[PDB]
């Protein structure tokens, strides 16, 4: 059949903010994950429920690639059962997650020496996001009891902050792209498979 | 993919013009990876549009852009003589930039050719050669016709550097000294 | 100020394996990408590749995966193009470009002057100069030169008003020919491809 769109998710120029993680429907393809192994020295390739090696000899019902750039000191939060600003308010994976997390350094691409403010992260929210949830809103978060409006104030602040990634910052503060391939393998019909 | 660009376009001073760029790609993270570059004759490219919803610093505000599906457009709100240059669109969505074929904009404006004939020097005769140089300049239209006087080794170029928005041309009649001394009027015709 | 200068014109024959360079200054030549763009005569631009001076991470285009390799010396802030077994098709004006602080890492913000690379075998001949009711305009006639990057001036650059150098004419013999007139004097011809510099007066 037709090859799988593993391009446009790894070879993309810019990825998306964490609060606007994009999902790409991957169906009716022959998933040849071998093109990822020789892509770059990933910092993390933790697969839950499946082994990275024994991955091209199976089929999946519908796989979704979640792309988003996170900070280095919070890459441990993109995993099952984790907690934190990004885990609770931006992107939360379920405890029963069955997929692979692919993280690698992107300081050479997503980090300008003047500040890449095009990547934002949600810091304040009145409730924690549920698994596979997105919040693209930009409403001012009321921390105090005083009413608020469309303008910031001493007690209601903006919900989205900017990660000022710079090449001079040390490890942990550098940008780290993430590709969370969510698998769902069961008796359901198979739309994507490996190279036989 | 590959971007296609209308090789030639036209316009009039004070009016607007549009350029089409078909073949734009897309990736997971954005779809506005379109940019436009200007390049005058004999100079390097100059970025004028990036992040089509945005403009660079120092570029006139009349260079605005719009996006329409897999196609992007560039609008010059007010054509001037300094806009007679090639425009190349670029798509850098899949980590691989792809340029178009260029669009030569020929603005129409105010239009006679000045001709000057220079006879061969004595050094050319001593070197057993005779070259009659005929010059043409001060004409705006990008077309000029040249002839030689019986009705006539001569070459000439139609285009020329548009320093002051005025075209030019030069012809070089290459003949032997004997054929030159055995006998001229550089005939130039223009609209 | 931010500047990005390239090496001069390089007239070469097939198989000499020349190298073009780009000297960057005015910024940190370690965090900004640096690449090269090709532009053949009359055709459009073509991307070749980029390199991050920090680490030896080079991203090449599918059309230039092994035809040319890009390198960068972070100690001197310079990028290089290394050609091996040049071909007649490599004749083009190669432009250097760098990231920029405006857009994405791949967007070319600032550009260079461009270096002309001519891969030909037309004997690399030098030019011949001849000093040209009119009183008027004086000039000097130059002929018999294949390399196009020729420059003409007057009085080492003292006379500029009324001076106009017109394009050349590539005769059927494979040699160009141009002229320069001064509106009203020593005319200086500098054929860099052959290091042949001559001074003449009308």
């Amino acid at each position: 059949t037709n090859l799988c769109p593993f391009h446009e998710v790894f070879n993309a120029t810019t990825f998306a903010s964490v609060y606007a993680w994009n999902r790409k429907r991957i169906s009716n393809c022959v998933a040849d994950y071998s093109v990822i192994y020789n892509f770059a020295p990933f910092f993390a390739f933790k697969c839950y429920g499946v082994s990275p090696t024994k991955l091209n000899d199976l089929c999946f019902t519908n796989v979704y690639a979640d792309s988003f750039v996170i900070r280095g000191n919070e890459v441990s939060q993109i995993a099952p059962g984790q907690t934190g600003n990004i885990a609770d308010y931006n992107y939360k994976l379920p405890d029963d997650f069955t997929g692979c997390v692919i993280a690698w350094n992107s300081n050479k691409l997503d980090s300008k020496p003047s500040g890449n403010y095009n990547y934002l992260y949600r810091l304040f929210r009145k409730s924690k996001l549920k698994p596979f949830e997105r919040d693209i809103s930009t409403e001012i978060y009321q921390a105090g009891n005083r009413p608020c409006n469309g303008v910031a104030g001493p007690n209601c602040y903006s919900p989205l902050q900017s990660y000022g990634f710079r090449p001079t910052y040390g490890v942990g503060h550098q940008p780290y792209r993430v590709v969370v391939l969510s698998f769902e393998l069961l008796h359901a019909p198979a739309t994507v498979c490996g190279p036989k | 993919s590959a971007l296609t660009q209308p090789r030639s376009v036209s316009g009039s001073l004070g009016q607007s013009v549009t350029i089409s760029c078909t073949g734009i790609s897309s990736d997971v993270g954005g779809d506005n990876y379109v940019s436009w570059y200007q390049q005058h004759p004999g100079k390097a490219p100059k970025l004028m549009i990036y992040d089509v919803s945005k403009r660079p610093s120092g570029v006139p505000d009349r260079f605005s852009g719009s996006k329409s599906g897999n196609t992007a457009s560039l609008t010059i709100s007010g054509l001037q003589a300094d806009d007679e240059a090639d425009y190349y669109c670029c798509s850098y969505a899949l980590s691989r930039v792809v340029f178009g074929g260029g669009t030569m904009l020929t603005v129409l404006g105010q239009p006679a050719p000045s001709v000057t004939l220079f006879p061969p020097s004595s050094e050319e005769l001593q070197a057993n050669k005779a070259t009659l140089v005929c010059l043409i300049s001060d004409f705006y239209p990008g077309a000029v016709t040249v002839a030689w006087k019986s009705p006539v080794g001569v070459e000439t170029t139609t285009p020329s550097k548009q320093s002051n928005n005025k075209y030019a041309a030069s012809s070089y009649l290459s003949l032997t000294p004997e054929q030159w001394k055995s006998h001229y009027s550089c005939q130039v015709t223009h609209e | 100020q931010m500047q990005l200068v390239q090496s001069g014109a390089e007239v070469k024959k097939p198989g000499e394996s020349l190298k073009i360079s780009c000297k960057g200054s005015g910024y940190t030549f370690s965090y900004y990408w640096i690449g090269w763009v090709r532009q053949m005569p009359g055709k459009g631009l073509e991307w070749m590749g980029i390199i991050y001076p920090g680490d030896s991470d080079t991203r090449y285009s599918p059309s230039f995966q092994g035809q040319v390799t890009i390198s960068a010396d972070k100690s001197i802030s310079t990028a290089y193009l290394h050609w091996s077994s040049l071909k007649a098709s490599d004749t083009a004006m190669y432009y250097c470009a760098r990231q920029g602080d405006l857009g994405d890492w791949i967007l070319l913000g600032y550009w260079g002057q461009g270096t002309l690379v001519t891969v030909s075998s037309a004997s690399t001949k030098g030019p011949s100069v001849f000093p040209l009711k009119s009183t008027a305009a004086l000039g000097c006639l130059v002929k018999d030169y294949f390399p196009e990057p020729v420059t003409v001036s007057w009085n080492s650059g003292a006379l500029t008003s009324g001076v106009h150098t017109f394009p050349a004419v590539l005769q059927s013999s494979g040699l160009y020919s141009l002229s320069s007139v001064v509106t009203v004097y020593i005319c200086n011809v500098n054929h860099k491809p052959s290091n042949t510099k001559v001074d003449k007066k009308v």
